[PDB]
Parts: structure tokens; sequence; C-alpha cells
């Protein structure tokens, strides 16, 4: 289960690649949905948390790729450093992330395009299609999303690769459109939309079943802000492409963390500005369901701007879409070549010199998911998968820092006051055990803080006792990990506060995962069950290291 | 002889917000005053959201889509969504539902303290801004788990409608937080009601425990 493997572009190019792969459906489509349903004008805060949670993850990646001379996805790093089972879990979560990201971005692009032409494809879908299961499936299937995914999968199978020039052009267009949006919001938008009261709880359109909430800047409270941040973590995904660049880099491991951090900061700035503009131009409740930014522009009289936004979004939603599709066959091929997945997925077609079968299977799965599930459901599913993957990466960073350089009974003095200057097998085992207990305890803390939120507010003895014990014991275990010596191995990039920052990253990721809906958790559970079935029935016995 | 008697309930600004009338002899009619908790907040402290609402004004806020009138343009679905985050106040129907829940939850509620009519020994209970509830023990009545009572306070305040009876009234966009005020034997024996006696009411919540000041007075004429 724990078998381990034997292992130009400037910083600005990496930043461009990350920004192009990150900006997309998160801001052009989902920002309005979050600002209308989960948060209000406080969506700006929701992004901020979502930004920090991302940064904590990105920093880990910087160290998590610094320990492996080869450059590859997090699956390769895990399968080289920690173990087979952990690496399989990470790769399965990455596969879910990429597939569901393809599905969600394809849906967002299809919806935007259909909006741009008067919803004729949607009208055809309502007329001729219906799933008859709104409880778990989408109201209307997205046939055009399936068509887009089919076309792009065909392009990928025939050898189409990442065009850096086209990505840069589209990213420049998208950034110009976003800057225009921010300027137009600061010009036309007014602060009064952030101070609405019951006097203004009316919409010029006569839509019904509106959620007005408290009003003002935080209509739905900090719980709504946290849910909005969990949803907005969707937007910040896509920096992994910098770590999985593949192409040679001027600085193999020093530019990658800088590029990731710069891309995350730029994305946070853009999201903050655009969400503030959206919530200042139009009331949060008024935000159009079909297209929030064009609706806000129309509300202020700048209807023509809907064209400009349409130019920007379709660009971003394109660059993001490929950003979620190009890595998709690579992870599957890597896992299959290692034997964790079915070996037939690792067969490269001679004519195309590409993993045709893996690409086709991933594209079919993504097309089906985009056909059957709503945008928000896919968004939350990919968010939970990516959050688990990032938590796993942070745990790897926390663990590997204290393990001895590779080729039980214990005492209180040894555990708390080790005298060895460099890690020993005993210290590494202590850190492994402490990481496991800390993960379990953080899960308990998040469960009690979310499920028992009202109970904690009520002050019931059991909830308060459990929360206090869990938090203080988390601090104690973090101190235990703190006392253990760190590996003397020199690293090109390091997480500054390795005893705390990875722990905080894990805690934030798990909290955001808890913020998600029950249906998202059920879908994630069935996906993880499928992955475990594949690994324990096939992966263990057919592993290349067996 | 018989007079046209009128019991009035006034907000903190001493403006009548509720009233009941009847033909009775003086100091013989002691009805159950049923002012709305939101009526006391009209033109009151900023927390309740009615600081700019005149007495006898209609309840503000858009109607709930679940109300008896059915769905309409701009109808609110907050009255069906969870009331956790909502602040207990009176500026919207869902906020009024949250206020009703707060006043009807066993772990929460509201408590009432007396004003100028309190004995001098209670002078350490604070001023009107404090709502005469500067510290525990000043409260004389209210709906709360400790169930306060006073052998000299002139009124007892409770919730008039149970939660179930009030949820639908809230969803109809009507005043749906009716208090029940009952004159005590000491209050029945008191005659200074012509000058008006004032109380402060504070919600028992995890936080500031925001409150208001209300008053009860008597008017009468020949009939
Ligand atoms: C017995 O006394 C009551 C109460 O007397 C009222 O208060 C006294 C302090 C004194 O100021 C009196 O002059 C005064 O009437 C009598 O009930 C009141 O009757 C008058 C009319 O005779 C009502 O006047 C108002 O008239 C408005 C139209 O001009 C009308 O819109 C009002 O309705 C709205 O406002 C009232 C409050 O003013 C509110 O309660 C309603 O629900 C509605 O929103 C109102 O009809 C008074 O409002 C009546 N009540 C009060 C408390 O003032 C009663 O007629 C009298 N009976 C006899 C036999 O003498
Ligand atoms: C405050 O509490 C009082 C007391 O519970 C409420 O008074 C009650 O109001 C209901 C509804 O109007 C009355 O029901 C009616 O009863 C008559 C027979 O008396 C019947 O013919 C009607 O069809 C109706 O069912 C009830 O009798 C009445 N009880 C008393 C003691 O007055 C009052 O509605 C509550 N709300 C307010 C704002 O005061
Ligand atoms: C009759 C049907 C085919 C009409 C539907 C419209 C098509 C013409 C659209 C649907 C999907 C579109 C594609 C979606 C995404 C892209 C990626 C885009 O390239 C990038 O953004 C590169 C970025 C990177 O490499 O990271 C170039 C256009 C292209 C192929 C688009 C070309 C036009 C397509 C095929
Ligand atoms: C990038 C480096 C230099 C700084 C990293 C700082 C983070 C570790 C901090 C910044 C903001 C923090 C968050 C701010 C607010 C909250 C909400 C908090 O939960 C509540 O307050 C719930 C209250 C309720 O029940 O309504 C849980 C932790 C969390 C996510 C915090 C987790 C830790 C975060 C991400
Ligand atoms: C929200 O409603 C309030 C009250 O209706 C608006 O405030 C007043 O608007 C009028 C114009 O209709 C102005 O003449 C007043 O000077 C405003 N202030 C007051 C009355 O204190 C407010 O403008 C509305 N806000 C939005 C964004 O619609
Ligand atoms: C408002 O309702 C009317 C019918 O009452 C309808 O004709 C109109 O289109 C509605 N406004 C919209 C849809 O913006
Ligand atoms: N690499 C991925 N899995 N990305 C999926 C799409 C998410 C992207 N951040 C967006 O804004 O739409």
């Amino acid at each position: 289960m724990l078998r381990r493997k034997v292992v130009c572009l400037n910083t600005y190019d990496l930043v461009a690649l990350g920004v192009g792969s990150t900006l997309g459906a998160g801001v052009y489509v989902l920002a309005g949905a979050v600002a209308r349903e989960n948060a209000g004008p406080a969506i700006v805060i929701s992004f901020l948390i979502a930004a920090l949670a991302s940064v904590l993850a990105g920093l880990c990646y910087g160290e998590f790729g610094a320990r492996v001379p080869k450059t590859g996805s997090a699956y390769l790093y895990s399968y080289v450093t920690v173990g087979e089972l952990w690496a399989f879990i990470t790769g399965w979560n990455l596969i879910l992330s990429y597939i569901i990201g393809t599905s969600s971005v394809a849906r967002a692009w299809s919806a935007t395009f259909d909006e741009l032409i008067g919803k004729p494809i949607g009208e055809f879908s309502r007329q001729h299609m219906a799933l008859n299961a709104p409880g778990v499936l989408a109201q209307t299937p997205d046939i055009f999303a399936v068509i887009i995914i089919i076309i792009l999968t065909g392009l990928l199978t025939l050898g189409v690769k990442e065009s850096a020039m086209v990505n840069k052009i589209f990213t420049c267009i998208n950034v110009l459109v976003l800057c225009f949006i921010v300027v137009s919001g600061f010009v036309k938008g007014s602060i009064k939309n952030w101070q609405l009261t019951e006097k203004n709880f009316s919409c010029n359109n006569n839509d019904t079943n509106v959620k007005y909430g408290e009003g003002g800047f935080m209509p739905f409270g900090f719980s709504g802000v946290l849910s909005g941040a969990a949803t907005c973590f969707y937007a910040f995904v896509g920096f992994d492409c910098i770590a999985t660049t593949g192409e040679e880099v001027k600085n193999p491991q020093k530019a990658i963390p800088v590029g990731i951090v710069a891309s995350l900061l730029i994305c946070f700035i853009a999201y903050f500005g655009v969400s503030a503009a959206l919530t200042l131009m139009m009331p949060y409740f008024c935000l159009d369901i079909d297209s929030p930014l064009p609706g806000a522009f129309k509300h202020q009289g700048w209807e023509e701007a809907k064209y400009a936004v349409a130019i920007g979004s379709l660009c971003a939603l394109s660059t993001s879409l490929l950003g979620s599709m190009f890595p998709m066959p690579r992870v599957i091929y890597a896992m299959a070549e290692d034997g964790l997945l079915f070996k037939f997925l690792a067969k490269i077609n001679n004519r195309t010199k590409t993993p045709v079968i893996a690409t086709v299977t991933s594209g079919a799965i993504a097309a089906v998911m985009a056909f059957l599930f709503e945008l928000k459901d896919l968004v939350d599913l990919m968010s939970i998968g990516t959050l688990l993957a990032y938590s796993l990466v942070a745990a790897c960073v926390l663990v590997l820092r204290y393990q001895p350089e590779q080729p039980e009974k214990f005492s209180l003095k040894s555990i708390l006051s080790p005298k060895n200057v460099e890690p020993s097998k005993f210290s590494g085992l202590i850190v492994n055990i402490s990481a496991g207990l800390l993960a379990a305890l953080i899960i308990t803390v998040c469960i009690v803080a979310v499920l028992g939120r009202e109970a904690l507010a009520e002050g019931t003895l059991w909830a308060v006792f459990v929360m206090t014990g869990s938090v203080l014991l988390c601090m104690l275990v973090t101190g235990i990990i703190w006392r253990q010596p760190e590996s003397k191995t020199k690293l090109s990039f390091k997480v500054p506060f390795v005893p705390v920052l990875p722990v905080l990253s894990i805690f934030v990721n798990i909290y955001l995962m808890m913020q998600l809906d029950q249906g998202t958790w059920v879908r994630f559970a069935v996906w993880m069950l499928i992955g475990f079935t594949i690994y324990f029935g096939y992966g263990i016995w057919h592993s290349e290291e067996a | 002889q018989v007079y046209n008697i009128t019991w009035e309930v006034t907000n903190g600004d001493r403006e009548t917000v509720w009233a009941i009338s009847g033909n009775h002899p003086l100091w013989t009619w002691w009805p159950v005053l049923t002012p709305d908790l939101c009526m006391l907040a009209l033109s009151g402290p900023p927390h309740w959201g009615l600081e700019y609402q005149a007495p006898y004004s209609s309840p503000p806020g858009p109607p709930c889509c679940s109300g008896s009138s059915g769905s309409s343009a701009g109808c609110s679905r907050d009255c069906d969504e969870p009331l956790t985050s909502l602040t207990p106040r009176c500026n919207t129907a869902w906020n009024r539902l949250k206020l009703d829940q707060v006043t009807h939850k066993s772990s929460e509620g509201f408590y009432v303290c007396p004003g100028s009519h309190r004995p001098r020994e209670a002078k350490s209970c604070g001023g009107p801004d404090s709502f005469y509830c500067a510290s525990w023990g000043c409260e004389t009545t209210g709906r709360v788990y400790w169930k306060p009572s006073s052998s000299w306070d002139y009124i007892t305040v409770d919730n008039n409608l149970t939660t179930s009876q009030a949820v639908q009234v809230c969803k109809d966009n009507k005043w749906c937080n009716p208090l029940a005020i009952q004159f005590t034997n000491a209050g029945k024996q008191v005659t200074s009601w012509t000058t008006g006696h004032y109380w402060g009411l504070r919600l028992y919540v995890s936080g500031r425990d925001p409150g208001l000041t209300f008053g009860i007075r008597l008017r009468y004429q020949n009939l």
C-alpha cells in the first residue's frame, strides 16, 4: 500500500499560464450566483478567504514539487514520496477535479454562448429534452456542452497541444475586459447598493421567490460568506498547471512557486474588483440568474457592454476550459502506466502518439456529467475534490519535512524532548502518527463547528467540551510535531512555517469542504468508493512496482 | 360613574402605538393589553429597524411567497429559508419570524424591567438607555427560563400567541409579535396610570441583548 517510486519559460510566462487557466467561469458566471444566493456584497470577503485557502495550498505545492527533481502533477510527487495508496487517492481526486472542471466550464461556456444568441439551443432543449429528476439531476440537459466537449476531446486526441501565443492573446483580452468591468463598476456603480434596506427590497423585473436577507453589506451573514468562499474556491483552481508545466523553465523550482503565488494574487485582485463592481452596479438580489454581469450592465443603461463582456467571458471560459482538459488525460495515463488504473488506459496510439483511450474516456465522462448535472453541482463536486487533493498535498508537505532521508514503543522524554539533531525513524513515525491524529482531530473540529454550530451558539456542555478538547489537543499535537527535528536536506523552496501553515491549510480546506451541500458529499463519497474499488481490486495487484 | 376609558401603550418616545377602549367605571377595568412588540419599537432604537416609522404604521417589508395572498412580484422566500443568520427585528416578515423564534425559544426570550415607578432601592438599575436592566435582578417580568416575578411590579408581560399561531401571521406580512400584558394586584391598586408608567424590554440573546422602552398610560372622558 505504501510502495514508493524511483524518480524556455520565464516566471512571467508561468504567471500568464496560471492566470489564463484560473480566470474563467468563477468570475464571469459564478460570481453573480454566489453574490445572489450565498453571499451578498460580502462576496468580496468570500473571495478573500477563498484566495487565502488557495495561497496556503499553492505554497505547499511550491515545496511539494521542490522535493522531486522531476516536474509532474501532485500524483507523481505523492507516488514518489509518500506511498502508493496516498498517491492513488491524490490522483483520483485530481482526475475528479479535471473531469468536473471540464464539465462545469463547458456548461458555463455553453450557457454564455446560448445567452449571447437569445437562448435558441436552450429552447430546443426544453422543447425536446427533459430529465424528470430535478432533485438530483439538471432541469435542462446541456446538449451544446456535450458537443463542445466532444469537439475538444477530438482535438486533443488528434494531437492538439497548448498554444502559448493563443493563451496569451485570450488572457490579455480577458484581462482587458475585466479591467473595463472594474472601471465601469467604479464609475456607474454606487455604494448605496451595499447599504440596501427593506425600503429597497424590490426588483424592477417581476421575478418571484427572491431572497433579500438582512440587506446591507452582509445580507446572509458570515455563514453565508463562508459558503460563498467555499464556492468561490472554484475560481482559484487552475494554478496546478504551473507545477505541471512540463516544458522547460528558466528556474526549475524557484520560478514555479513565485508564478503560482503571483497568479493567485492577480486572480484575487481581479475577482475582488469584478465582484465589487457587480454588487455596486446592481443589487445583489437583482443579479440576473442567466447572466449576472450583462444583467448588471443593462441595469445601469450600458446594454451595449454585454457584447464586450461576451467577448471577454468566451475568451476566459475558453482558456479555462482547455486549462481543465489538457491535464485531464495526462493524470489518467500516468496512473495507468504505473498500474494503479486499468492498463488499457496507458496504451498510446501509434498513429497519434497520444493516449487516445484515456482522453476519450475522460471526455465521455465529462460530457455525461455536463449533460446531467447543474453548474453549481459540478462546481461543488470539483471544489470538494480539489480541496481534498490540496489537503493531501499539505499533509505530504507536513510529513516529509520530518522524515529521515531514505536510502512501536516510545517514552515521554523521547517524544517531547528528542535529543537527536536530525530526524530518526522514531521521529518520522512520531510525525506520521501526529499528522494522522491531527487530521482526524481537525475533521472533528470542523464537524462540530459546522454541524454543531447552533449547539455551540447555544452553549450545550457536550458541544463546547468536544470543541475545546479538540482544539487544545490539536495545538498539543502541532507542538509535538514542532519539537521533532526537521530534515537537514536543502530545498529550493520551503513553506515558511511548516509546523503551522500546512496544518492551517488542511483545516481551512476541510472547513470549506464541510461548507458544501449534502448532495455534493454523496457524489464525492460514491466517487471515492469507485476509486477505492478500482485500487483494492485492480490497483494493488497490477501496480508496476508490484 | 361610567367613563369612556382608554388604555394606551406608547413607544419609548411616549407616542401612542396601541390602544384599547371601553365604557367602564374608573379603576374597575383592567383588560389584557396586547400591543405588538414591533409597535413598541416604532420610532425606537435603531436595532429594530423601525426608528423612522410613525405610530400605527403598517408593517414594512415585502410579502412572503408562502403567505395567504400567494406569490406576487418581488415576493420573498426568506420566510421559508432557515432563520439562523437572521437578526431578530421588525423591519421584514422573515426578521419578524426570527424575532418570534427568539422570543419563543426556551434558551432565549425577553425580559422586562421597571422604570421610574421602581423603588429607590433599585435606583442602581440604570437609565432609559440601559432599558432599566443594567444588571440581573432588576427584571420583574418576562418570558424566560428563570421566570422572573415581582410582588410589587404593576404588570406581567408574556407572549400572546404560540409559535405555530404566529408563523402564519408573520407569513401574511402582518404584525405577528403580540405581547400579553396583565395588570398585577399592585398595578390594579395603583392610580397614577394617568401619568403613565414605563418599562424596558430586552431580548435574551447571545450578544448585546438589544432592547427598547415602552409605556402604559390611561386616558378617559365622559360617556
Ligand atoms: C371612546 O374613546 C375612544 C378613544 O378616544 C380617543 O383617544 C382619546 C385620548 C382622545 O384623544 C379622544 O379624542 C380620541 O377619540 C374613541 O375611539 C377613538 O375614536 C376616534 C374617532 O371618534 C378615532 O379617530 C381616528 O379617526 C381617523 C379618521 O379621522 C381614523 O383613521 C382612525 O383610525 C386609525 O387610527 C386609529 C388611532 O387614531 C387606530 O387605532 C386605527 O386602528 C386606525 O389605524 C381613528 O378612527 C380614534 O382613533 C379612536 N381611538 C383612539 C385610541 O383614539 C371612542 O370613539 C370613544 N367612544 C365614545 C362612545 O365616546
Ligand atoms: C392574543 O391572545 C388572545 C387570547 O388567546 C387572542 O384572543 C382570541 O382570538 C381568537 C381569534 O380571534 C378568538 O377565537 C374566536 O372565538 C370566538 C368565540 O369566542 C369564535 O366565534 C371565533 O370564530 C374565533 O374562533 C378567541 O376567542 C380569542 N380569545 C380571547 C380570550 O379573547 C388574540 O387573538 C391574540 N392576538 C391578539 C393580537 O390579541
Ligand atoms: C456547428 C458547431 C461546431 C458550432 C459551435 C461553435 C464552435 C465553432 C465552437 C465550439 C467550441 C469552440 C472551441 C472552444 C475552445 C477553443 C480553444 C481556443 O484556444 C485557446 O484558448 C488556447 C488556450 C490554451 O492553449 O491554453 C481556440 C478556439 C477553440 C478551439 C474554439 C473554436 C470554436 C469552437 C469549436
Ligand atoms: C498566506 C499567509 C501569509 C496567511 C494565512 C492566514 C490564514 C491561515 C487565515 C486568514 C483568514 C483565516 C480564516 C478567517 C475566518 C475563518 C472562519 C472561521 O469560522 C468561523 O468564524 C465560523 C463562525 C460562524 O459559525 O458563523 C474558521 C476559520 C477561518 C476559515 C479562517 C482560517 C484561517 C485563515 C484562512
Ligand atoms: C433605497 O430607498 C431609500 C428610501 O426610499 C432611498 O433613499 C431616498 O431616496 C429618495 C429618492 O427616491 C431621495 O430623495 C432621498 O434623499 C433618499 N434618502 C432618504 C429619503 O433618506 C435610497 O436612495 C434607495 N436606494 C437605492 C439604491 O435604491
Ligand atoms: C411583469 O408581468 C407582466 C404581466 O403581469 C409581464 O407581461 C411582464 O413581462 C413582466 N415583466 C418582466 C417579465 O420583466
Ligand atoms: N484545472 C481545473 N480543474 N480547472 C477547472 C475549472 C476551474 C477554473 N478555475 C474556472 O475558473 O473555471
